[PDB]
């Protein structure tokens, strides 16, 4: 049943997939700007007994 | 109620007189007040009681955020962008807090003018003087900065004022 | 519209109000001026020494 | 509510009423088909006074170009009827 | 910022691979979805802008503009699909592609971190707009309009390019944050005077400033409906946004370089409002009204106060919504009677009552009825101007009167009186048109409840 | 006597208004009921001091449950 | 309103119109019925004084100076019948007049109500469609080669003919349409 309706409605995945991919690339871009993570005079903090980073 | 600090938002002891009837006629206001009470204020109070019963079951809190004190713009050297950034953010937060201080004082002034009735011109002089002091200080700090204001422009304004005041005092000492 | 109506206070106006409340309480509890015409400490400023 | 819809019959009774209240017209010899100038012996000024009486009657003004030609009571009835949208 | 941008790009192949009878449905659905996602940029930190990355950032100045762009795209699609019904599938896809490319260029321009990227995108917006006007424009006059729109814009923007590269050679950077933190005063010299002019004239011609405004009646009148919508709602605001950004490196020179532009904008406010009173074309009237509103925005930006910047932001947003609504309203009647003359069709309230309600509401927001955001912006600008000089009230007061006059004149001429006897092809309003009007109007009214969102960075 | 009143067609405006009301309400009645249920059963948080050595999460600085979420 | 105008007014028409205007303005000045009746008879007499003048030039000058007198002595606020072109109800019901062609755009559900009215309307439309060509041909027959000379239209002359250009005169909305 679903063959040809997939073949005629598959275009409805392009924009949600682009949204997900953009969120992913924004996270990857964030991963490049960590030079001052937990290093600012205003927010520098002592790590909790188990946490690794103050933000990801 | 106790929710807000009565030192920041003060009000006088609230003297109200006792009813001294002078006639045999019934006062329709008090009867209307009993009717209003027993038709409106009791159902509303019961509804609020139930709502707060449901509130107490699930009690959670939030915390006011506290900010350290970082070096200001005076102790940042000329091209150090990180010290400048943190100093500018701190100056902006202080500007916001000063706006809110002026807001509190203005609220006091307005509440006094309304409360004192026909005697506001004499009974609200302290509120007026307090506003005048706060307004003068706020004006010196931030007026004429313009849009695109910054901590550096506020510092330049302060320094210009300090130079003028120093020179005035110096030529007054020669008098 | 609902999402925009319930946006968290990232503009920090509640925080600013509470901060001003603390400051006003402390300052007129101690008899200090509500605000100072100098935004920055005059001891951290080094004006040019001579003016004539 | 307001006035009942006009009926040609009430119209024509009213025009005849005003016409026999006119001193220059013989009542016992006026008909709904009587020509003003030709049968009743009037001139243009009499006819003008007659249209003005008709507007005073029915409370609405008649244009001069249209009136020039209302030369018998039936023509006045037809004019008023077609103006006020009465079919019966 | 990538999360908003990639889906917009995705819209491109989604429309190129869609079935011939589903292009409008698909584009509208996913445009609306993109608009919803964008809605999340309105959360602003306070002290500073949100810097997503080195290349993109969002501001409180920026967030309102982006949401308006993304929201305007589906409305343009709804307005277009009627007069484009006879078109081939490929040309319909090309038209939608033009609209999508325009949205993509606009989103990037508002969020670019540095001026050279802002300049490139701000100039790239010219190509799709020109193609839309000259290819889908109804009249012969569209070709002339396209030339006017192109040349007026480039004659301003090329000196800006020279000035920008010179500024980066002398300062070392064009990044807006570095530009702001390392700002130094502009001396009073001939070199600095011409640098100021080269930094300002492009945005002046985009607004448009009075006397450099002649391209706008041509281009806005000869364009198809979606072209006119995007030209009035968003493309005029590029000048305001760019000026608000660029005036940080221009102090203290602006104190006296602003005088002729303030004089032009105030007097030309009066002039274009008066022009609206004797206009035989209905689109021409809406165009000149836009000019009058943008003159107010120019004054607000030139006087450089926090209240004036807040008023300018609010007025930009409100104008963008109201002007698009007015253009769509005029286009419905044009679709009926195939003429732009205002006295051709009269007494339309007797034939189309709900459309008359839409007309009344659009005319009421155009004259800035309280407490609409049009009046919020106008009132804030008027107060700042009063502080600047108390004599501005006379000009401001006069403008308010003439605006009420021509707004209600348009309403009365098109909706009231008796219908033209001969025209008998005025069919009932379609659901599409009513929904388009509501989707313009509901957002404006909703904005009154939360004024701070459209207020800007100064707030 | 009852005459016919010549009016333009009111079917299409009425249908548009019914459709708009229908969709607005379709999604906005559940939101109103949900906000009421949250406000009544969950409620806002109360201001408290930051306990010793504790560090709150970023969302624990706001009081309304919907804003917190 | 209903009659085709002529190229000009004759001396007689001008005189009658001035008579009517003078009488109406005199009634405006003379509020009460008896006093107006008296002065209107005096007016009619003063009007009849020059009734049988044969010199056209002196009659024209009499008319001219009479018009000057009327203009100097007119009422600044004459009585107007309420639905007349200056009346307080002049165009009051124009917002209620809807053209009949709007009825064809009605939804079928709207025409489901009123079936008899719409059947009779289809009959009227058939009548107009079957009369149009005869109307056009008749107008072309009865009209001089150099175009028409006045705005007058001929009646029907044959058996089942209708007067040419009748549809928008017969199907006027109404004068109290709601
Ligand atoms: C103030 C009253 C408070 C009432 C409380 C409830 C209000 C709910 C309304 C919500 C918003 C209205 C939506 C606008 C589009 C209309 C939709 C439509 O087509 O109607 C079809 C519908 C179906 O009728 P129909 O029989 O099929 O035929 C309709 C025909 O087309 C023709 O039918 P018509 O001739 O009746 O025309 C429809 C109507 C609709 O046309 C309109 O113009 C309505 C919109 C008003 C003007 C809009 C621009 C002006 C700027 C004001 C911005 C305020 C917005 C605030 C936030 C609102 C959130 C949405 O036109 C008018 O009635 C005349 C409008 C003149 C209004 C002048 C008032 C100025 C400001 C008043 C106060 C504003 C601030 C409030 C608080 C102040 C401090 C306490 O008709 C209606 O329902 C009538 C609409 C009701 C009138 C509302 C007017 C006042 C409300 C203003 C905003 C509400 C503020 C609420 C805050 C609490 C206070
Ligand atoms: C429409 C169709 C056509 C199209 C038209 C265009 C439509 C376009 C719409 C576009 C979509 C818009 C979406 C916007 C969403 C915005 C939502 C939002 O912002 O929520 C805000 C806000 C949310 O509250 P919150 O800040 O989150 O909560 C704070 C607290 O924690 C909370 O406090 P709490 O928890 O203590 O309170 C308890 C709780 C519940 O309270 C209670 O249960 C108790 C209440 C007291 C009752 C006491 C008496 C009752 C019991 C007595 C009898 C029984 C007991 C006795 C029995 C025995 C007797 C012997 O309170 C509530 O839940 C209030 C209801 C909230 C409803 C919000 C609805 C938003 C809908 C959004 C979508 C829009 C869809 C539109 C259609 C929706 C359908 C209408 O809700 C309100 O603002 C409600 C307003 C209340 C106003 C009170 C009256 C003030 C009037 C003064 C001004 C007027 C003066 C005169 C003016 C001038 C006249 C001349
Ligand atoms: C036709 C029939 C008419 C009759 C029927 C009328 C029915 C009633 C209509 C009137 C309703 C009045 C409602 C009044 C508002 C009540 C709620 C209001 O207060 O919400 C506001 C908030 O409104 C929203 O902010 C509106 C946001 C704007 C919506 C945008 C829609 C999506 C964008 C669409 C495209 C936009 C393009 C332009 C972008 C710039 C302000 O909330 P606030 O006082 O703080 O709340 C305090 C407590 N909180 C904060 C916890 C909630
Ligand atoms: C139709 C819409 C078009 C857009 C509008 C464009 C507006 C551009 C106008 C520019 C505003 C002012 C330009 C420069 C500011 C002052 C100009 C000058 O006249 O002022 C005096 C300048 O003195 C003399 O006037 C010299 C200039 C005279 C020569 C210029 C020719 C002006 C004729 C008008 C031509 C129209 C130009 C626009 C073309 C369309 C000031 O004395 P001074 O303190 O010593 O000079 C200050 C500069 N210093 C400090 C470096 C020394
Ligand atoms: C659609 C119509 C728009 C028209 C806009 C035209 C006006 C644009 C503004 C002026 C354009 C040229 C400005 C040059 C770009 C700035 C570069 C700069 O600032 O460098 C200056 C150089 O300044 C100049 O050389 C500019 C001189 C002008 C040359 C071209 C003249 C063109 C016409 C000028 C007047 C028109 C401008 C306003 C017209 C507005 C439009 C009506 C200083 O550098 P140095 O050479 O190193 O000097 C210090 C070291 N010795
Ligand atoms: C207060 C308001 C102001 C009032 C001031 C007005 C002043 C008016 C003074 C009097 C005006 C004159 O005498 S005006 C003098 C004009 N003289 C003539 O017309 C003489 C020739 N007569 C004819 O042509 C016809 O007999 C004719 C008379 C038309 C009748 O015709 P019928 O019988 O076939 O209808």
């Amino acid at each position: 049943n679903v063959l040809q309706i997939v073949r005629d409605h598959w275009v409805h995945i392009l924009v949600p997939v682009g949204f997900v991919f953009g969120c992913y690339l924004d996270r990857r871009s964030d991963e490049k700007l960590t030079a001052f993570r937990n290093k600012s005079l205003l927010f520098k903090r002592e790590l909790r007994p188990n946490e690794e980073v103050t933000w990801k | 109620p106790d929710s807000w600090d009565k030192d920041v938002y003060p009000e006088p002891p609230r003297r109200t007189p006792a009813p001294a009837p002078q006639t045999s006629l019934p006062n329709p206001v008090t009867y209307l007040t009993k009717i209003f009470d027993l038709l409106v204020d009791r159902p509303v109070t019961l509804a609020r009681e139930f709502i707060e019963q449901q509130h107490a079951k699930n009690r959670y809190y939030y915390y006011h955020r506290e900010f350290r004190r970082v070096p200001d713009i005076t102790e940042c050297e000329e091209k150090d962008i990180l010290c400048m950034f943190e100093a500018e953010m701190q100056w902006r937060r202080d500007y916001k807090v000063d706006q809110e201080i002026v807001n509190i004082i203005q609220e006091r002034l307005k509440a006094c003018q309304q409360r004192e009735g026909e005697s506001y011109r004499q009974n609200c002089a302290k509120e007026l003087e307090q506003f005048t002091q706060v307004s003068k200080a706020f004006q010196d700090r931030y007026s004429d900065l313009g849009a695109h204001y910054s901590a550096r422009k506020c510092l330049a304004k302060q320094k210009q004022r300090m130079l003028a005041e120093r020179k005035a005092a110096k030529e007054a000492a020669a008098a | 519209s609902t999402f925009v109506a319930y946006l968290p206070d990232y503009r920090m106006q509640e925080w600013a109000r509470r901060e001003a409340e603390r400051l006003v309480k402390y300052r007129e509890a101690n008899g200090l001026p509500l605000m100072e015409s100098n935004c920055f400490d005059p001891n951290k400023i080094q004006l040019p020494e001579d003016e004539d | 509510s307001d006035a009942p819809p006009l009926t040609l019959e009430a119209i024509k009774d009213r025009v005849l009423y005003v016409l026999k209240l006119y001193d220059k017209i013989d009542p016992e010899k006026l008909s709904v088909n009587s020509h003003f100038m030709k049968d009743l012996g009037l001139d243009s000024l009499d006819q003008v006074e007659i249209i003005m009486a008709m507007e005073d009657e029915f409370g609405f003004e008649i244009p001069d170009i249209d009136a020039e030609k209302l030369m018998c009571p039936q023509e006045i009835v037809d004019y008023i009827a077609d103006k006020k949208d009465v079919y019966e | 910022m990538l999360k908003i941008i990639i889906p917009t790009t995705m819209l491109l192949p989604m429309t190129w691979m869609s079935k011939h009878n589903m292009i409008w449905i698909n584009a509208t659905v996913h445009s609306l979805l993109i608009s919803l996602i964008s809605l999340s940029l309105l959360n602003q930190l306070g002290e500073n802008s949100l810097n997503f990355s080195l290349t993109f950032f969002s501001d409180s100045l920026s967030a309102p503009l982006l949401v308006l762009t993304t929201w305007l795209l589906p409305l343009m699609l709804m307005a277009s699909q009627s007069h484009l019904s006879k078109e081939t599938t490929t040309r319909k896809k090309l038209y939608i592609t033009m609209l999508i490319l325009l949205q993509l260029f606009l989103i990037m321009t508002f969020t670019a971190t540095e001026l050279i990227l802002f300049y490139i995108l701000f100039e790239a917006t010219l190509v799709p707009t020109l193609i839309i006007i000259t290819r889908w424009g109804n009249q012969t006059e569209r070709l002339n309009a396209g030339l006017y729109f192109l040349f007026y814009t480039l004659a301003g923007s090329l000196p800006l390019l020279v000035a920008l590269v010179y500024i980066q050679n002398t300062t070392g950077s064009l990044n807006f944050l570095i530009i702001h933190y390392w700002s130094h005063p502009l001396s009073n010299s001939w070199s600095n005077i011409f640098m100021w002019l080269a930094c300002i004239m492009a945005f002046m011609v985009k607004m448009p400033l009075y006397g450099l405004h002649l391209w706008l009646p041509k281009a806005h009148v000869e364009a198809p409906i979606a072209g006119s919508m995007v030209l009035a709602a968003v493309l005029l605001k590029l000048g305001g946004y760019g000026m608000m950004r660029i005036t940080t490196i221009l102090n203290p020179l602006t104190n006296y370089m602003a005088y002729p532009f303030l004089m032009l904008s105030m007097w030309g406010m009066i002039m274009t409002s008066s022009i609206c009173l004797r206009q035989t074309d209905l689109k021409s009237l809406i165009a000149y009204s836009s000019v009058s509103h943008m003159a107010l925005v120019i004054v607000a930006i030139m006087i450089q106060t926090p209240w004036s910047f807040m008023g300018a932001t609010a007025l930009m947003i409100a104008h963008g919504l109201t002007s698009s609504m007015l253009f769509c309203l005029a286009n419905t009647n044009y679709e009926r009677v195939h003429s732009r003359t205002m006295i051709l069709a009269r007494g339309l309230q007797t034939l189309l009552p709900l459309m008359a309600t839409w007309w009344l509401v659009a005319s009421l927001t155009n004259l800035a009825l309280p407490p609409s955001i049009n009046l919020i912006g106008e009132l804030f600008i008027i107060t700042a101007s009063f502080s600047w000089s108390n004599i501005t009230i006379i000009l401001m007061g006069m403008n308010m009167m003439i605006t009420a006059l021509y707004s209600l004149y348009m309403l009365i001429t098109t909706q009231r009186g008796k219908y033209t006897h001969h025209i008998n092809n005025i069919k009932p309003s379609f659901t599409r048109e009513n929904a388009l009007m509501a989707l313009h109007i509901l957002p404006l009214l909703l904005l009154t409840l939360n004024p701070k969102m459209i207020l800007g960075p100064l707030y | 006597k009852r005459l016919f009143i010549i009016k333009p067609s009111g079917f299409y405006d009425r249908r548009f208004l019914k459709l708009m009301r229908f969709y607005i309400l379709l999604t906005g009645i559940p939101v109103a009921i949900g906000i009421t249920l949250v406000n009544v059963f969950i409620g806002e948080a109360e201001l408290a001091d930051i306990p010793e050595g504790y560090v709150p999460e970023h969302w624990e600085y706001f009081k309304h449950p919907i804003s917190r979420w | 309103a209903f009659s085709a105008p002529a190229a000009y007014l004759t001396h007689q028409q001008k005189v009658l119109r001035l008579y009517k205007r003078a009488l109406r303005h005199l009634e405006s000045w003379c509020v009460h019925r008896d006093k107006y009746r008296y002065f209107a008879c005096l007016m009619r007499a003063r009007f009849d004084e020059h009734k049988n003048e044969k010199d056209m030039v002196k009659a024209t000058q009499l008319l001219r100076q009479a018009e000057e007198e009327f203009w100097y002595g007119q009422h600044p606020q004459p009585y107007i019948f309420p639905e007349s072109p200056g009346g307080t109800s002049y165009e009051r019901y124009e917002c209620y007049k809807v053209p009949e062609w709007c009825l064809d755009d009605w939804h079928p559900s709207e025409k489901a109500m009123y079936p008899d009215y719409f059947a009779k309307r289809e009959q009227w439309k058939r009548l107009r469609r079957e009369s149009w060509e005869r109307e056009v041909k008749q107008l072309q027959e009865e009209t001089p080669p150099g175009g028409p000379r006045t705005e007058a239209l001929p009646p029907a002359r044959k058996e089942g003919d209708l007067p040419p250009l009748w549809w928008h005169i017969v199907t006027r909305p109404r004068e109290r349409p709601m």
